[PDB]
């Protein structure tokens, strides 16, 4: 009965690997 | 709160590669909130980097603060008192890049 709805996305940044 | 000062979470996710590490939320002068996953002692510096590098930035102009606190290049959450879903701002450390 759902239904996805597609969204907008503003700047996407991505992540470093993990230190410790 | 688990018992005392410390998340109950780490015995559900984990999926990653040692269950889970902390996110911040760096805020950016263009609004762009990033959502960073880095280690407990990540050198927030990294975190800093990624942010600028990825968006054209020369990290001589722009420096990240967790509430108005000036982050340093070896200091990572643990040592500045956050935890995962802390919050990290952008301002301006000089003239634009």
């Amino acid at each position: 009965k759902t239904s996805v709805a597609t969204q907008c996305d503003p700047e996407e940044i991505i992540v470093l690997s993990d230190s410790d | 709160m688990s018992d005392q000062e410390a998340k109950p979470s780490t015995e559900d996710l984990g999926d990653k590669k040692e269950g889970e590490y902390i996110k911040l939320k760096v805020i950016g002068q263009d609004s762009s909130e990033i959502h960073f996953k880095v280690k407990m002692t990540t050198h927030l510096k990294k975190l800093k980097e990624s942010y600028c590098q990825r968006q054209g930035v020369p990290m001589n102009s722009l420096r990240f603060l967790f509430e108005g606190q000036r982050i340093a290049d070896n200091h990572t959450p643990k040592e500045l008192g956050m935890e995962e879903e802390d919050v990290i701002e952008v301002y301006q450390e000089q003239t634009g890049g």
